[PDB]
């Protein structure tokens, strides 16, 4: 347990998270991982909304048992991506080169950038037979143009992404964990974990719930919402759920271990990605009934664009996956289906306009001719009301 | 790799490791016990001083060695057992009595 | 005592104070190091206002006892920060390389400028080895990122700094010191120390009382002040306190040990960083009693933004929280001060149309409305009218 | 001298040697049975802590006996048998054997 630390230190694995554990999760990561051994270059998509807690896993999935460095791969890399430029995908195993060199002839290391892809490529799984058996953690993927360099460097990849739609970049053993919002009952733990008070009098038991419902389950944002209740008094909770029904995820903006003081500001490099026409439905979600079962046709109505109508659900399904804003099921009927921390960084990250000029839209084809059956009632969006009385 | 306690050791008893010790003479001994390698010991067998002898023995060893044996298991059969003495007093006070490292073996040469 | 100094030397360790030395602090900077020799990667943060002494104190420490090099710590790297641009979170460590570096091979060190991130970090921790309980002193730390690669440095770090805002960002076990404005005891120590007149006449002795009041507790302008006193004569320190009245801390600056001439000068520099809308809560507190015990809702008449007036709260905690720009106290009553040199400073640089908006609206405040109680005697703002006259 | 196997005793039966015993309470009986010298008792019996003079008799004593019989023979009279008796089946596990470990995990 003294030789892992010094493997993990030198593949630039991250200190792994300590005060509260996803079980479920890291023991996830952990025996898909010990059960590729042989199938090598492999890809393990940690795949999960934004700081939605998918890096923070990989640290201790790496982190707790002996076996994955040392019994189950000699070696470990993690290098973070986060590449959007072409010359990106170069730049990563650039790092990657003398990542996977001796400590020897780092001095000699040379006018690497200038250097053709098929030279640094080949340079790297020239270099890369000392360590056999080696996997290389690739936190924060964005291109699948690093997908697609890996495949062809049969390499042996975990890799936390946040868009699920580039995995189809390889053809090949993909295997995948999704990090889901954080459940209610486990939630509490995560609370009681860092110090505050837990649910006990009624009126604050309620008051406690409202506050994950905000969150909707976000380990990033529920931990920036608590290095902001200093007091830790429920009475300053209070002042605070407010605050956010009025200034969104902006004013609990609070510096933290993640590199983002907001989370908005995270959430707007998934918004630039997407597709132009795809951007488009991303407005439009924001005037919805928040964390709702709502059906496609409710939708068709204020997204932009035919005798046949589907073309709702093909944006709903691709903006689905790609950063995981909306939620849709397939039972009883096809709907999706908003999260409030997805939502409020619409809500304050629209034109103020398109919100109002898109409200008019619903009301317009609103009049036509858990277990809603907006069939017989979709005229009166008044279940939603609740919400749609706001502007 | 050793670490930050056996190296710490390397360095605390390093007044007298330039006092009376000669890594020539455990040059042998070390490509034997399989520590070092035919180029290694040219490197620290050719240096003109014996600083120079010492500072790559103890920069070479502290990367190839799994442990601190094969150097208390030297100093004894080299006559300088008084050095290998110190050293296993060194490494006693860390792993069984804690805490007794710097009032004991630490502060006596300040 | 001899072996210390080639060490103190060696990692650029300022020389400590001898003609006065805080036994309370250095003594407590020292003890809090020893306590930490089994701990590893550990922050500790003596942060303070800016003039304080902070950086003083650390050193003193460093130099007094000869335990913490030798005996806790094998050797000393004490390095300056200051940094600003994003480039200096990155410049420091290449300055951090070099230091850890042989004196041998500073001829070959190459252009590390051009090399990657990922590079010096994995460099540093490569030679590191050679580095038995290293103790890293960060003189002046600003950035977050200088705490943040730090920390993926494992490393074991003394901190100066004027914000504690940063330290949190760490998600490790961190130990703070708090250097505090100069208690009256103290004070007079520290002149008698340099030299000043003894308590003579009853009106000497209450001026400079008086004095020791206006500058809380910092050193640097308590050095200001000092140096400019050369006569050593009282009556010329009479003409001197006049000058502060009419000329803020810009007519007592003079060369000091300091960096800076002015205070002023330094304090700019916790203004430029503090947020946006924060920076205007500072500009409109110049409006303010200064060193009086007094009421948020007192307070929330010249800061700008139904009973939501906790947005003051936040906006005094927050700017409290940095560089220790304001004094929040819990008890009896929610309340907050200015200090006479934290007043000085943004009264002689603020805007006066800004601070005569804000003195008028005071008063639709007042007509809407040491154990002060401004509850039922608000309404008058007479109670200051010393202060209140001066504009 | 002794050698591995009898210094690697002292070194295995090592996390007790230190909750329970005292060189001087060995140095009368080892000045004795002719395995000590006048300095020698000196320098282990004036030591202020007790892991001063453990170390200094498991250290001086390597050098001195023949073997490791004088040793056994003594935790046995001084009440500590539990000791003599741990050491003793040490070196019989040994002695009546010719097989143990090889370079291996
Ligand atoms: N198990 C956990 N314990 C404590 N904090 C957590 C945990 N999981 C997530 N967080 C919070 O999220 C931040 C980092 O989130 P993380 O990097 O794990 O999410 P992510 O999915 O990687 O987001 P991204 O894909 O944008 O990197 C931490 O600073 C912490 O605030
Ligand atoms: N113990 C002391 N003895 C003498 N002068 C002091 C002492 N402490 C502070 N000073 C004054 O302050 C100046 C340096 O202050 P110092 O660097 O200790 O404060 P600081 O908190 O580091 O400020 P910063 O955070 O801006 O570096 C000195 O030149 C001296 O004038
Ligand atoms: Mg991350
Ligand atoms: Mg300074």
């Amino acid at each position: 347990r003294q030789m892992l630390d010094r493997k993990l230190l030198l593949g630039n694995v991250p200190k792994q998270m300590t005060c509260y554990i996803r079980e479920y999760h890291v023991d996830r990561v952990i025996k898909k991982l010990d059960e590729m051994c042989d199938l090598d270059s492999f890809f393990l998509f940690l795949h999960g909304r934004a700081g939605s807690g998918k890096s923070v896993i990989a640290s201790q999935a790496l982190s707790k048992s002996d076996q994955l460095i040392g019994i189950n791969y000699d070696s470990i890399v993690w290098l973070k991506d986060s590449g959007t430029a072409p010359k990106s995908t170069f730049d990563l195993f650039t790092d990657i080169l003398l990542m996977l060199k001796s400590e020897d002839d780092l001095l000699n290391f040379p006018s690497v950038e200038h250097v053709t892809s098929v030279v640094l490529k080949r340079m790297i799984c020239n270099a890369l037979i000392d360590r056999p058996n080696t996997l290389f953690v690739f936190d924060d993927v964005v291109q699948e143009e690093t997908i697609r360099w890996a495949q062809e460097l049969r390499l042996r990849c975990l890799v936390t992404t946040r868009d699920v739609e580039i995995s189809n970049a390889a053809s090949q053993t993909c295997e995948f964990i999704e990090v889901t919002s954080l459940e209610i009952d486990e939630c509490y733990d995560f609370l009681e974990a860092y110090g505050m008070p837990m649910p006990v009098g009624e009126k604050e038991e309620d008051v406690l719930n409202k506050t994950i419902e905000l969150s909707s389950g976000n380990p990033a944002t529920l931990m920036m919402f608590f290095k902001s209740c200093e007091p830790k008094t429920f009475e300053k909770m209070a002042q605070l759920n407010n605050k956010l029904e009025s200034r969104g995820l902006v004013g609990v903006e609070c510096i933290t271990p993640y590199s983002y003081k907001s989370l908005a500001m995270a959430l707007q490099r998934c918004v630039e990605v997407l597709s132009d026409e795809d951007r488009s439905a991303l407005a439009f979600a924001v005037v919805m009934p928040p964390g709702v079962d709502i059906p496609v046709k409710l939708w068709s109505c204020v997204i932009p664009v035919e005798q046949l109508d589907d073309e709702v659900a093909d944006r709903l399904k691709r903006l689905s996956k790609r950063g995981a804003l909306l939620s849709g099921k397939r039972m009883p009927v096809l709907t999706f289906k908003i999260d409030h921390i997805i939502h409020m960084f619409l809500k304050h990250v629209v034109d103020a306009q398109t919100i109002a000029n898109g409200i008019s839209i619903l009301e317009q084809r609103l009049l036509e001719i858990t277990v809603i059956r907006p069939e017989d009632f979709p005229k009166f969006m008044q279940l939603h009301q609740k919400f749609y009385d706001s502007l | 790799m050793l670490c930050e306690i056996e190296c710490r050791a390397l360095s605390t008893a390093h007044t007298r490791l330039i006092h009376d010790f000669e890594p020539r003479d455990a040059l042998t001994y070390l490509e034997g016990k399989n520590i070092f390698t035919e180029d290694h010991s040219e490197l620290i067998s050719k240096m003109s001083t014996r600083l120079e002898r010492i500072a790559n023995f103890l920069r070479i060893y502290r990367r190839q060695a799994s442990e601190l044996g094969p150097l208390i298991d030297f100093f004894n059969y080299n006559n300088q057992s008084h050095l290998a003495d110190f050293l296993e007093d060194y490494i006693d006070f860390a792993i069984n009595e804690p805490d007794l490292l710097r009032p004991v073996v630490i502060a006596p040469q300040f």
